[PDB]
Protein backbone atom coordinates (compact mmCIF):
# COMPACT_ATOMS: atom_id res chain seq x y z
CA UNK A 1 0.00 0.00 0.00
CA UNK A 2 1.47 3.32 -1.05
CA UNK A 3 0.93 5.80 1.63
CA UNK A 4 2.19 9.01 2.36
CA UNK A 5 1.24 9.13 6.38
CA UNK A 6 1.78 13.57 7.40
CA UNK A 7 2.06 14.54 10.76
CA UNK A 8 -0.80 15.56 13.09
CA UNK A 9 -2.56 18.92 13.73
CA UNK A 10 -0.73 21.56 15.53
CA UNK A 11 -1.17 24.81 17.30
CA UNK A 12 1.42 27.33 17.56
CA UNK A 13 2.32 30.67 18.32
CA UNK A 14 1.60 33.50 16.14
CA UNK A 15 6.38 34.05 15.66
CA UNK A 16 6.62 30.13 16.27
CA UNK A 17 8.43 27.63 13.82
CA UNK A 18 6.92 24.25 13.00
CA UNK A 19 8.16 21.15 11.18
CA UNK A 20 5.60 19.20 9.22
CA UNK A 21 6.36 15.22 8.58
CA UNK A 22 5.41 13.07 5.54
CA UNK A 23 6.94 9.84 5.93
CA UNK A 24 6.36 8.05 2.52
CA UNK A 25 5.37 4.22 1.72
CA UNK A 26 4.96 1.64 -1.03
CA UNK A 27 7.38 3.26 -3.54
CA UNK A 28 10.76 4.73 -4.79
CA UNK A 29 10.99 7.35 -2.85
CA UNK A 30 13.52 9.07 -5.08
CA UNK A 31 12.27 8.40 -8.09
CA UNK A 32 10.11 11.36 -7.38
CA UNK A 33 9.72 14.52 -6.59
CA UNK A 34 7.80 15.60 -3.11
CA UNK A 35 5.43 18.37 -3.63
CA UNK A 36 3.80 20.52 -0.68
CA UNK A 37 -0.24 22.07 -1.13
CA UNK A 38 -1.11 24.64 1.03
CA UNK A 39 -4.92 24.89 1.43
CA UNK A 40 -6.69 27.88 2.78
CA UNK A 41 -10.07 28.90 4.33
CA UNK A 42 -11.54 27.10 1.43
CA UNK A 43 -10.53 26.26 -2.31
CA UNK A 44 -7.38 28.09 -2.11
CA UNK A 45 -4.90 25.53 -3.01
CA UNK A 46 -1.86 26.45 -3.43
CA UNK A 47 1.68 25.30 -4.36
CA UNK A 48 4.51 26.23 -1.84
CA UNK A 49 7.51 24.05 -3.56
CA UNK A 50 9.19 21.04 -4.39
CA UNK A 51 12.06 18.95 -3.14
CA UNK A 52 13.94 16.12 -5.21
CA UNK A 53 14.40 13.07 -2.17
CA UNK A 54 18.17 11.85 -2.03
CA UNK A 55 19.49 14.70 -4.01
CA UNK A 56 17.81 17.29 -1.32
CA UNK A 57 17.15 19.74 -5.18
CA UNK A 58 15.09 22.50 -4.20
CA UNK A 59 12.56 24.85 -6.33
CA UNK A 60 10.19 27.25 -4.21
CA UNK A 61 7.00 29.47 -5.06
CA UNK A 62 8.30 32.92 -4.76
CA UNK A 63 5.90 33.72 -2.66
CA UNK A 64 6.59 31.29 -0.04
CA UNK A 65 10.48 31.38 -0.12
CA UNK A 66 11.79 32.49 3.72
CA UNK A 67 9.02 30.61 5.07
CA UNK A 68 9.67 27.83 3.87
CA UNK A 69 12.50 25.01 3.83
CA UNK A 70 11.81 21.57 2.28
CA UNK A 71 14.49 19.02 3.53
CA UNK A 72 14.59 15.11 2.99
CA UNK A 73 15.56 11.83 4.84
CA UNK A 74 16.22 9.33 2.38
CA UNK A 75 16.77 6.51 4.81
CA UNK A 76 13.14 7.27 7.08
CA UNK A 77 12.02 8.33 3.51
CA UNK A 78 10.35 11.05 5.05
CA UNK A 79 9.86 14.60 3.71
CA UNK A 80 9.65 17.96 5.63
CA UNK A 81 8.91 21.65 5.85
CA UNK A 82 9.74 23.92 7.73
CA UNK A 83 7.28 27.28 8.33
CA UNK A 84 9.26 30.28 10.04
CA UNK A 85 7.70 33.64 11.55
CA UNK A 86 3.91 32.55 11.20
CA UNK A 87 1.18 34.62 11.61
CA UNK A 88 -2.66 33.70 11.72
CA UNK A 89 -2.27 34.27 8.11
CA UNK A 90 -0.80 30.54 7.71
CA UNK A 91 -3.27 28.59 9.33
CA UNK A 92 -4.38 26.18 6.64
CA UNK A 93 -4.23 22.52 5.85
CA UNK A 94 -1.00 21.39 4.35
CA UNK A 95 -0.78 18.26 2.32
CA UNK A 96 3.11 16.76 0.51
CA UNK A 97 2.09 15.04 -3.01
CA UNK A 98 3.86 12.72 -5.17
CA UNK A 99 4.16 10.72 -8.33
CA UNK A 100 2.75 13.73 -10.40
CA UNK A 101 0.34 14.55 -7.75
CA UNK A 102 -1.56 11.09 -8.23
CA UNK A 103 -0.06 10.07 -4.83
CA UNK A 104 -1.85 12.97 -1.80
CA UNK A 105 -0.93 13.10 1.78
CA UNK A 106 -3.64 12.82 4.79
CA UNK A 107 -3.00 16.71 5.06
CA UNK A 108 -1.63 18.51 8.67
CA UNK A 109 -4.21 20.93 9.68
CA UNK A 110 -2.35 23.88 11.13
CA UNK A 111 -3.88 26.68 13.52
CA UNK A 112 -1.52 29.56 14.22
CA UNK A 113 -2.97 31.70 17.67
CA UNK A 114 -2.29 32.71 21.18
CA UNK A 115 -5.25 31.31 22.69
CA UNK A 116 -5.04 28.95 25.07
CA UNK A 117 -5.74 25.04 24.95
CA UNK A 118 -8.99 24.37 26.60
CA UNK A 119 -11.00 21.47 27.59
CA UNK A 120 -14.80 21.34 26.29
CA UNK A 121 -17.78 21.19 28.74
CA UNK A 122 -20.30 18.87 26.91
CA UNK A 123 -24.60 19.16 27.88
CA UNK A 124 -26.80 15.95 27.16
CA UNK A 125 -29.91 17.44 25.00
CA UNK A 126 -32.66 16.16 26.03
CA UNK A 127 -36.33 16.88 25.36
CA UNK A 128 -38.78 19.06 26.48
CA UNK A 129 -39.31 8.52 16.62
CA UNK A 130 -37.13 10.17 19.76
CA UNK A 131 -34.67 13.21 18.82
CA UNK A 132 -31.91 13.66 20.77
CA UNK A 133 -28.24 15.72 21.16
CA UNK A 134 -25.12 16.49 22.65
CA UNK A 135 -23.59 19.61 22.61
CA UNK A 136 -19.45 20.21 23.35
CA UNK A 137 -18.91 23.90 24.33
CA UNK A 138 -15.71 25.82 24.79
CA UNK A 139 -12.78 24.23 23.09
CA UNK A 140 -9.37 25.66 21.55
CA UNK A 141 -7.79 23.38 18.93
CA UNK A 142 -10.08 22.84 16.62
CA UNK A 143 -10.00 18.98 16.67
CA UNK A 144 -12.86 16.78 18.55
CA UNK A 145 -14.41 13.70 17.68
CA UNK A 146 -18.09 12.80 18.62
CA UNK A 147 -19.58 9.70 18.58
CA UNK A 148 -22.78 7.89 20.23
CA UNK A 149 -22.38 4.61 22.30
CA UNK A 150 -20.82 2.91 18.73
CA UNK A 151 -28.06 5.88 12.25
CA UNK A 152 -29.41 9.37 12.38
CA UNK A 153 -26.59 11.08 13.40
CA UNK A 154 -26.09 14.74 12.08
CA UNK A 155 -22.83 16.18 13.84
CA UNK A 156 -22.33 19.87 12.81
CA UNK A 157 -19.30 21.57 11.96
CA UNK A 158 -17.30 23.37 14.73
CA UNK A 159 -18.10 27.55 14.37
CA UNK A 160 -15.52 29.62 16.64
CA UNK A 161 -16.91 32.44 18.96
CA UNK A 162 -14.61 34.07 21.52
CA UNK A 163 -11.47 31.90 21.06
CA UNK A 164 -13.71 29.12 21.72
CA UNK A 165 -14.91 26.62 19.34
CA UNK A 166 -18.48 25.34 19.19
CA UNK A 167 -19.69 21.52 18.12
CA UNK A 168 -23.10 20.18 18.80
CA UNK A 169 -24.73 16.66 17.13
CA UNK A 170 -28.55 15.39 17.01
CA UNK A 171 -29.15 11.76 16.99
CA UNK A 172 -33.08 10.04 15.78
CA UNK A 173 -33.67 6.85 17.53
CA UNK A 174 -36.58 5.37 17.89
CA UNK A 175 -39.08 5.71 21.11
CA UNK A 176 -38.93 2.21 21.97
CA UNK A 177 -35.31 1.67 22.52
CA UNK A 178 -34.83 4.92 24.63
CA UNK A 179 -34.62 5.39 28.01
CA UNK A 180 -34.47 1.65 27.82
CA UNK A 181 -31.41 1.32 26.56
CA UNK A 182 -28.76 4.28 26.70
CA UNK A 183 -27.70 6.76 24.22
CA UNK A 184 -24.54 8.08 25.45
CA UNK A 185 -22.36 10.47 23.29
CA UNK A 186 -18.69 10.23 23.69
CA UNK A 187 -16.46 13.21 23.33
CA UNK A 188 -12.62 13.16 22.88
CA UNK A 189 -9.61 15.60 23.38
CA UNK A 190 -9.29 19.79 22.70
CA UNK A 191 -7.21 19.04 26.23
CA UNK A 192 -6.68 15.77 26.33
CA UNK A 193 -10.39 14.89 27.65
CA UNK A 194 -12.25 12.40 26.56
CA UNK A 195 -15.69 12.55 28.13
CA UNK A 196 -18.67 9.98 28.13
CA UNK A 197 -22.39 11.44 29.20
CA UNK A 198 -25.90 10.05 29.56
CA UNK B 1 1.45 33.77 -12.22
CA UNK B 2 -0.75 32.01 -14.79
CA UNK B 3 -4.14 32.77 -13.61
CA UNK B 4 -6.89 29.74 -13.73
CA UNK B 5 -10.21 30.88 -13.47
CA UNK B 6 -13.09 28.41 -12.46
CA UNK B 7 -16.86 28.79 -13.64
CA UNK B 8 -19.04 28.23 -12.45
CA UNK B 9 -17.93 29.24 -8.71
CA UNK B 10 -21.10 26.27 -7.58
CA UNK B 11 -23.51 24.48 -8.95
CA UNK B 12 -26.12 21.93 -8.30
CA UNK B 13 -27.16 19.46 -10.84
CA UNK B 14 -30.12 17.17 -10.74
CA UNK B 15 -28.82 12.88 -11.16
CA UNK B 16 -28.70 12.12 -15.03
CA UNK B 17 -27.52 15.76 -16.01
CA UNK B 18 -25.16 16.69 -18.18
CA UNK B 19 -22.47 19.14 -16.72
CA UNK B 20 -20.13 20.91 -18.17
CA UNK B 21 -16.98 23.24 -15.70
CA UNK B 22 -14.87 25.13 -17.20
CA UNK B 23 -11.08 26.62 -16.50
CA UNK B 24 -10.05 29.88 -18.49
CA UNK B 25 -6.01 30.16 -17.88
CA UNK B 26 -4.77 33.71 -18.19
CA UNK B 27 -1.60 32.66 -20.68
CA UNK B 28 -1.41 29.53 -22.81
CA UNK B 29 -1.04 26.47 -21.40
CA UNK B 30 -0.03 23.02 -22.61
CA UNK B 31 -2.19 20.65 -20.48
CA UNK B 32 -4.59 21.01 -17.66
CA UNK B 33 -5.06 18.94 -14.65
CA UNK B 34 -8.19 18.41 -12.56
CA UNK B 35 -8.63 17.28 -9.52
CA UNK B 36 -11.70 16.05 -7.12
CA UNK B 37 -11.77 17.01 -3.54
CA UNK B 38 -14.75 16.08 -1.61
CA UNK B 39 -15.29 17.54 2.33
CA UNK B 40 -12.65 16.31 4.57
CA UNK B 41 -10.76 14.25 2.13
CA UNK B 42 -7.72 15.23 -0.03
CA UNK B 43 -7.61 15.93 -3.22
CA UNK B 44 -7.72 12.93 -6.24
CA UNK B 45 -6.69 13.45 -9.58
CA UNK B 46 -9.08 13.00 -11.78
CA UNK B 47 -8.24 13.95 -15.06
CA UNK B 48 -4.67 14.71 -16.02
CA UNK B 49 -3.02 15.59 -19.50
CA UNK B 50 -6.60 17.58 -20.15
CA UNK B 51 -7.46 14.08 -21.54
CA UNK B 52 -6.17 11.24 -19.66
CA UNK B 53 -9.16 9.79 -17.18
CA UNK B 54 -6.87 8.57 -13.70
CA UNK B 55 -7.54 4.97 -12.47
CA UNK B 56 -11.17 4.61 -11.23
CA UNK B 57 -12.73 7.39 -12.78
CA UNK B 58 -15.52 6.84 -14.49
CA UNK B 59 -16.27 6.88 -18.33
CA UNK B 60 -18.51 9.54 -17.96
CA UNK B 61 -15.77 12.24 -17.02
CA UNK B 62 -14.13 13.51 -20.08
CA UNK B 63 -11.48 17.07 -20.64
CA UNK B 64 -11.14 18.32 -23.71
CA UNK B 65 -10.22 22.01 -24.07
CA UNK B 66 -6.71 23.90 -25.58
CA UNK B 67 -4.01 26.84 -25.22
CA UNK B 68 -6.36 29.15 -23.08
CA UNK B 69 -10.15 27.50 -22.38
CA UNK B 70 -10.46 23.82 -20.45
CA UNK B 71 -13.20 22.27 -19.29
CA UNK B 72 -14.60 19.35 -17.98
CA UNK B 73 -17.89 17.34 -18.97
CA UNK B 74 -20.02 14.76 -17.13
CA UNK B 75 -22.08 13.13 -19.00
CA UNK B 76 -24.82 12.21 -16.50
CA UNK B 77 -24.33 13.53 -13.25
CA UNK B 78 -24.40 10.73 -10.21
CA UNK B 79 -24.60 11.59 -6.60
CA UNK B 80 -21.15 10.53 -6.21
CA UNK B 81 -19.67 13.20 -8.69
CA UNK B 82 -21.03 15.97 -5.45
CA UNK B 83 -17.77 17.44 -5.27
CA UNK B 84 -15.19 20.47 -5.82
CA UNK B 85 -13.40 19.97 -9.26
CA UNK B 86 -9.99 21.91 -9.32
CA UNK B 87 -7.76 22.59 -12.52
CA UNK B 88 -4.23 22.69 -12.12
CA UNK B 89 -1.72 23.95 -14.55
CA UNK B 90 2.00 22.53 -14.73
CA UNK B 91 3.09 24.43 -17.63
CA UNK B 92 4.23 27.71 -15.55
CA UNK B 93 6.19 28.45 -12.66
CA UNK B 94 5.04 28.44 -10.14
CA UNK B 95 2.06 25.94 -10.38
CA UNK B 96 -1.43 26.97 -9.83
CA UNK B 97 -4.99 25.99 -8.99
CA UNK B 98 -8.67 27.11 -10.38
CA UNK B 99 -10.38 28.86 -7.95
CA UNK B 100 -12.34 25.44 -7.94
CA UNK B 101 -15.91 24.41 -9.32
CA UNK B 102 -18.45 23.28 -5.73
CA UNK B 103 -21.13 20.34 -7.17
CA UNK B 104 -23.96 19.83 -5.50
CA UNK B 105 -27.13 17.34 -5.70
CA UNK B 106 -30.44 18.97 -7.20
CA UNK B 107 -33.16 17.49 -5.38
CA UNK B 108 -36.89 18.16 -4.58
CA UNK B 109 -37.80 20.53 -1.66
CA UNK B 110 -38.12 19.23 1.76
CA UNK B 111 -39.06 20.99 4.94
CA UNK B 112 -36.93 20.89 7.82
CA UNK B 113 -37.61 18.53 10.78
CA UNK B 114 -37.40 20.98 14.10
CA UNK B 115 -36.62 20.34 17.67
CA UNK B 116 -36.10 22.43 20.70
CA UNK B 117 -33.73 21.56 23.86
CA UNK B 118 -33.64 23.88 27.15
CA UNK B 119 -30.47 24.47 28.69
CA UNK B 120 -28.77 21.22 30.49
CA UNK B 121 -28.61 21.46 34.74
CA UNK B 122 -25.20 20.52 34.37
CA UNK B 123 -25.33 23.69 31.56
CA UNK B 124 -27.39 25.81 34.53
CA UNK B 125 -25.60 24.96 37.56
CA UNK B 126 -22.49 26.04 35.71
CA UNK B 127 -23.64 29.83 34.89
CA UNK B 128 -25.08 29.87 31.43
CA UNK B 129 -27.72 28.74 29.60
CA UNK B 130 -28.03 27.90 25.63
CA UNK B 131 -31.19 26.45 23.91
CA UNK B 132 -30.63 24.64 20.97
CA UNK B 133 -32.12 23.87 17.64
CA UNK B 134 -32.09 21.43 15.38
CA UNK B 135 -33.66 21.41 11.66
CA UNK B 136 -33.06 18.56 9.99
CA UNK B 137 -32.65 16.95 6.48
CA UNK B 138 -34.12 19.79 4.04
CA UNK B 139 -33.72 21.24 0.51
CA UNK B 140 -32.72 23.80 -0.50
CA UNK B 141 -29.74 25.07 2.25
CA UNK B 142 -31.53 28.47 1.94
CA UNK B 143 -33.44 28.89 5.34
CA UNK B 144 -34.12 31.68 7.62
CA UNK B 145 -34.20 30.90 11.53
CA UNK B 146 -35.50 33.12 13.93
CA UNK B 147 -35.23 32.84 18.04
CA UNK B 148 -38.02 34.44 19.70
CA UNK B 149 -37.80 34.93 23.66
CA UNK B 150 -40.67 35.84 24.80
CA UNK B 151 -42.25 37.28 21.43
CA UNK B 152 -38.53 39.21 20.89
CA UNK B 153 -36.15 38.56 18.38
CA UNK B 154 -32.22 37.65 19.63
CA UNK B 155 -29.46 38.34 16.87
CA UNK B 156 -26.47 38.29 19.77
CA UNK B 157 -25.77 34.86 20.82
CA UNK B 158 -26.84 32.57 18.02
CA UNK B 159 -24.68 30.17 16.10
CA UNK B 160 -25.86 28.66 13.20
CA UNK B 161 -23.80 26.04 11.46
CA UNK B 162 -25.21 24.21 8.53
CA UNK B 163 -23.82 20.70 7.42
CA UNK B 164 -22.72 19.86 4.05
CA UNK B 165 -25.19 17.76 1.77
CA UNK B 166 -25.91 14.63 2.75
CA UNK B 167 -24.65 11.67 0.75
CA UNK B 168 -27.70 9.73 1.24
CA UNK B 169 -30.87 11.61 0.80
CA UNK B 170 -28.90 14.49 -0.39
CA UNK B 171 -29.82 17.17 2.16
CA UNK B 172 -28.64 19.84 4.68
CA UNK B 173 -29.25 19.81 8.21
CA UNK B 174 -28.84 22.86 10.69
CA UNK B 175 -28.26 24.28 14.02
CA UNK B 176 -29.12 27.25 15.70
CA UNK B 177 -27.39 27.87 19.38
CA UNK B 178 -28.77 30.56 21.33
CA UNK B 179 -26.55 31.56 24.51
CA UNK B 180 -27.55 33.36 27.18
CA UNK B 181 -26.44 33.97 31.20
CA UNK B 182 -28.60 31.76 33.50
CA UNK B 183 -29.91 35.14 34.75
CA UNK B 184 -31.23 36.49 31.60
CA UNK B 185 -32.62 32.74 31.36
CA UNK B 186 -34.84 32.66 34.22
CA UNK B 187 -36.53 35.33 33.69
CA UNK B 188 -38.08 34.43 30.31
CA UNK B 189 -39.80 31.54 29.66
CA UNK B 190 -41.58 31.30 25.84
CA UNK B 191 -38.38 30.35 23.87
CA UNK B 192 -39.02 29.53 20.30
CA UNK B 193 -37.34 29.61 17.13
CA UNK B 194 -38.77 29.51 13.69
CA UNK B 195 -37.28 28.49 10.04
CA UNK B 196 -39.11 30.51 7.77
CA UNK B 197 -38.02 28.16 5.11
CA UNK B 198 -39.02 28.03 0.92
CA UNK B 199 -41.13 25.01 1.59
CA UNK B 200 -42.90 27.44 3.97
CA UNK B 201 -45.82 29.60 3.43
CA UNK B 202 -45.73 30.00 7.20
CA UNK B 203 -42.64 29.31 9.25
CA UNK B 204 -42.07 25.93 11.06
CA UNK B 205 -42.59 26.62 14.61
CA UNK B 206 -41.34 25.07 17.50
CA UNK B 207 -41.36 26.52 20.95
CA UNK B 208 -40.92 25.67 24.90
CA UNK B 209 -42.17 27.21 28.03
CA UNK B 210 -39.48 26.90 30.91
CA UNK B 211 -41.24 25.77 33.44
CA UNK B 212 -43.97 23.23 31.97
CA UNK B 213 -44.62 22.64 28.07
Amino acid sequence: EVQLQQSGPELVKPGASVKISCKTSGYTFTKYTMHWVKQSHGKSLEWIGDINPNNGGTNYNQKFKGTATLTVHKSSTTAYMELRSLTSEDSAVYYCTSKSFDYWGQGTTLTVSSAKTTAPSVYPLAPVAVTLGCLVKGYFPEPVTLTWNSSGVHTFPAVLQSDLYTLSSSVTVTSSTWPSQSITCNVAHPASSTKVDK
Amino acid sequence: QIVLTQSPAIMSASPGEKVTITCSASSSVSNIHWFQQKPGTFPKLWIYSTSTLASGVPGRFSGSGSGTSYSLTISRMGAEDAATYYCQQRSGYPFTFGSGTKLEIKRADAAPTVSIFPPSSEQLTSGGASVVCFLNNFYPKDINVKWKIDGSERQNGVLNSWTDQDSKDSTYSMSSTLTLTKDEYERHNSYTCEATHKTSTSPIVKSFNRNEC
